[PDB]
């Protein structure tokens, strides 16, 4: 596995910048280009 | 009539963002002549239309099997969203519901700590490497060994057990052969949670 | 609907004990409450036995009725695989209800008993962990423990017997302790209680 | 427990030279007396 995936989805899934229509966002990109 | 049934995806899956996290609805008893099956989802009351259902199958016992799976957010069921399966059958009153989530709780992170055999065993030809996996919140989690950067796939590993501190604790054995421990080999015993930085942690075990 | 039945094993450490007293409990739920008659015939290989002690039945919270009935057992009977059968009668059922249960059928197997001491990177913890590995066991009804001069310890968790890949079965009980306690070089004992141990019983010590 | 007990229990329990009744019998006394 990517594990520039994995730690990009997890700062994306604890970042307190992003609200939930946010961080839903910046996961499904991470996902897309993974 | 029929009955429901309501699964929670696999650790693993949700755990990974490259993998693909579902919930799971299972309807049984299905009768031939009051066969039509219908599922609703809703996520957090919401509902939704993605599921897939799968073809119904007959079952050995003369009944039916109707299957629906609704693919999930990571995010969302590490986040506690709520997700109910309704099934609607002819021969119910009214349809069935069933609602599943993550465990609810404050995630603790698990430690791991590897052991080696018991000086007792030894005087066998295989041997014993444990992997003790304590203190961790919920109990969804997955373990793994791996070796010379390839896995190792002669373990079992016990279920999460409920500690006296309401966090869950698990022990993982992977038998190998006394030469190839005694021959220095290193072993690691690799744990994915959530409340693990990047849902990932390791732990080598060799000799000495 | 119609109340319905449950028939349980002895406890693995009340066979294994002549000082114990092994027990085959039929307990049925779902008793209605109009028609609460409920009437238990035992049988122990076929042939009715009647020293049956049968509880009052019980009103449930669920406002249904609860009735259980308790057979005391032969530690010999069990271990050498007698059957044992409730049948219970209720104007509530077409026809009776009958349930059985004995030892599971099999070659039984001695277990290997290993102790191991907490891992090094938990001694940073105010608490540690005593293991013990109970493998290669059968059948999986089995009994673990631990002391320490002489006394039970208490704060033990023990993992439910897992299925091995030889068609055997393991398991592990963890003690918790306070690392002074430990490393004071208090010594503690796991003791294994199966059939098929010599005696039924074994230890194994740990300390520093 | 009384480990005499156990060991007189145990032992009855495998002696191969008791039939059925027999065995039933020394292990009812092995447990009316301790
Ligand atoms: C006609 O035949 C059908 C086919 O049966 C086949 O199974 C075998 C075993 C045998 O029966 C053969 O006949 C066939 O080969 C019968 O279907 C079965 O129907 C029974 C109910 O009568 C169902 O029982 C439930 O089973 C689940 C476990 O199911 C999982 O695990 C099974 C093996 O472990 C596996 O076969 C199933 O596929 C299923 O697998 C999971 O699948 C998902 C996705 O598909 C995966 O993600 C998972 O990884 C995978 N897991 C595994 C493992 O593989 C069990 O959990 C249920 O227990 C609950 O409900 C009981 C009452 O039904 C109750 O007694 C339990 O205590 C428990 O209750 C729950 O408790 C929790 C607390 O922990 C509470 O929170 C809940 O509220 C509570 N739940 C409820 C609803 O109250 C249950 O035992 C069985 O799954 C099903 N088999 C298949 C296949 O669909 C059919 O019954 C039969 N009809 C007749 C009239 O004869
Ligand atoms: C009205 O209220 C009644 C009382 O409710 C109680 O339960 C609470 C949760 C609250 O609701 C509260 O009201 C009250 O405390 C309800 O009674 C319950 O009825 C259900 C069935 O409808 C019974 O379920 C069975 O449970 C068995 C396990 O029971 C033990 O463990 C539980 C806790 O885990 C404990 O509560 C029980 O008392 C019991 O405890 C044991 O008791 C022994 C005797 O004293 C003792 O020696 C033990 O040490 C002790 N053990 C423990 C751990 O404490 C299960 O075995 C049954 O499961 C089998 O059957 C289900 C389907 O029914 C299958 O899905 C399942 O697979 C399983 O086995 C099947 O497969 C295996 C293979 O693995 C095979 O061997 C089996 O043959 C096969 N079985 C079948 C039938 O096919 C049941 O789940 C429950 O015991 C009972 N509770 C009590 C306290 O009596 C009423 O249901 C309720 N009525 C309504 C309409 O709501």
């Amino acid at each position: 596995f990517n594990m520039q995936c994995q730690r990009r989805f997890y700062e994306a899934l604890h970042d307190p910048n992003l609200n939930e229509e946010q961080r839903n966002a910046k996961i499904k990109s991470i996902r897309d280009d993974c | 009539g029929p009955s429901v049934f309501l699964f929670p995806p696999k650790p693993k899956d949700t755990l990974m963002i490259s993998r693909t996290p579902e919930v799971t609805c299972v309807v049984v008893d299905v009768s031939h002549e009051d066969p039509e099956v219908k599922f609703n989802w809703y996520v957090d009351g919401v509902e939704v239309h993605n599921a897939k259902t799968k073809p119904r199958e007959e079952q050995y016992n003369s009944t039916y099997r109707v299957v629906s799976v609704l693919t999930v957010l990571h995010q969302d069921w590490l986040n506690g969203k709520e997700y109910k399966c309704k099934v609607s059958n002819k021969a119910l009153p009214a349809p069935i519901e069933k609602t599943i989530s993550k465990a609810k709780g404050q995630p603790r992170e698990p430690q791991v700590y590897t052991l080696p055999p018991s000086r007792d065993e030894l005087t066998k030809n295989q041997v014993s490497l444990t992997c003790l996996v304590k203190g961790f919140y919920p109990s969804d989690i997955a373990v793994e060994w791996e070796s010379n950067g390839q896995p190792e796939n002669n373990y079992k590993t016990t279920p999460p057990v409920l500690d006296s501190d309401g966090s869950f604790f698990l022990y993982s054995k992977l038998t190998v052969d006394k030469s190839r421990w005694q021959q220095g080999n290193v072993f690691s015993c690799s744990v994915m949670h959530e409340a693990l930085h990047n849902h990932y942690t390791q732990k080598s075990l060799s000799l000495s």
